[PDB]
């Protein structure tokens, strides 16, 4: 398909908006990792579900670090 | 059904453990479940979300960082073409403060 | 009520007030913490609220 | 008639007419306190002939 090319090329520059956004919101996140979030609440989830867990899993590797 | 494929995805990568038969990452996944599975959460309301937004905006002016405040306004307006708008918006913002950046490699 | 600062009319006195920014997850008191002067009457016409946020960068040095 | 609404300008201080004659725009909104600077606009084309810019601006 042609259209489907192009509206990946405009998920490309929705998640790289949502990079720069990250990054001015200066989360621990990377690119892959946020992906995976927007998986999540694209079929619908809490963000503050996904919230606390990110910030006890961040917590819980300087633990054994 | 691939809810609980990126549910498991995310934990290996966040919490970085490779095996599955680790039983720490068992312990976790339990613990993401018995999260997922309890609510308590009060369900967001977007208009809080925009005010939100909006007072992003004015601490970035207050601190004069005036490229990073006028495109953040720009990047938001962009985005909010055409729910799932305000679910990922709200994450963003709950994850972390305290702190901000100046937006590198930015002509666009 | 302590100090010298109370010797003033209480219009202006009650004026002054404390004020919260927004907030950070990682926060304390030195990251939040302003000063406000209310306008009410029809002063707000020769003060302007863009002209706030310079008392409060300069404040905040 | 344009001396009488100029002294409708000086003694009453309120634009009044439903016809444009005369070269102040007043906006139907009445602010809140952006009242004094915005409300009242010069109109360029009621400006007469016997009436410099400066006098305009000077009784506006």
């Amino acid at each position: 398909a042609a259209a489907a090319a192009a509206n990946l090329n405009a998920v490309r520059e929705t998640m790289d908006v949502l990079l720069e956004i990250s990054r001015i919101l200066n989360t621990g996140l990377d690119m892959e990792t946020l992906s995976i979030c927007v998986r999540l609440c694209e079929q619908g989830i809490n963000p503050e579900a996904l919230s606390s867990v990110i910030k006890e899993l961040r917590k819980a590797t300087e633990a054994l670090k | 059904a691939q809810q609980e494929r990126d549910v498991r995805e995310l934990v290996r990568g966040v919490a970085g453990l490779q095996d599955e038969a680790d039983p720490n990452f068992q312990l976790a996944l339990n613990f993401a479940w018995s999260n997922f599975r309890f609510h308590r959460f009060l369900d967001v309301n977007s208009h809080k979300i925009e005010k939100t937004i909006e007072g992003i905006y004015e601490k970035f002016v207050i601190h004069s960082d005036l490229s990073k405040a006028a495109s953040w306004k720009r990047l938001t307006e962009e985005f909010l073409n055409a729910d799932a708008h305000y679910s990922i918006l709200s994450l963003l913002l709950c994850l972390s403060d305290s702190p901000s950046n100046s937006s590198y490699v930015e002509t666009p | 009520r302590a100090t010298n600062a109370q010797f003033d009319s209480p219009e202006i006195l009650r004026r002054l007030d404390v004020r919260l920014l927004e907030v950070s997850p990682g926060d304390t008191g030195w990251d939040v913490f302003s000063l406000d002067y209310h306008v009410d009457g029809p002063i707000a016409t020769v003060f302007t609220r863009e002209c706030m946020s310079h008392y409060l960068r300069v404040f905040n040095f | 008639p344009v001396l009488s609404f100029l002294y409708r300008w000086i003694y009453d201080g309120e634009l009044e007419d439903t016809y444009h004659e005369f070269f102040v725009a007043s906006d139907p909104t009445v602010k809140t306190d952006r009242l004094w600077h915005d409300k009242y606009t010069l109109r360029k084309s009621m400006i007469p002939s016997f009436m410099t810019m400066d006098q305009s601006r000077k009784v506006l």
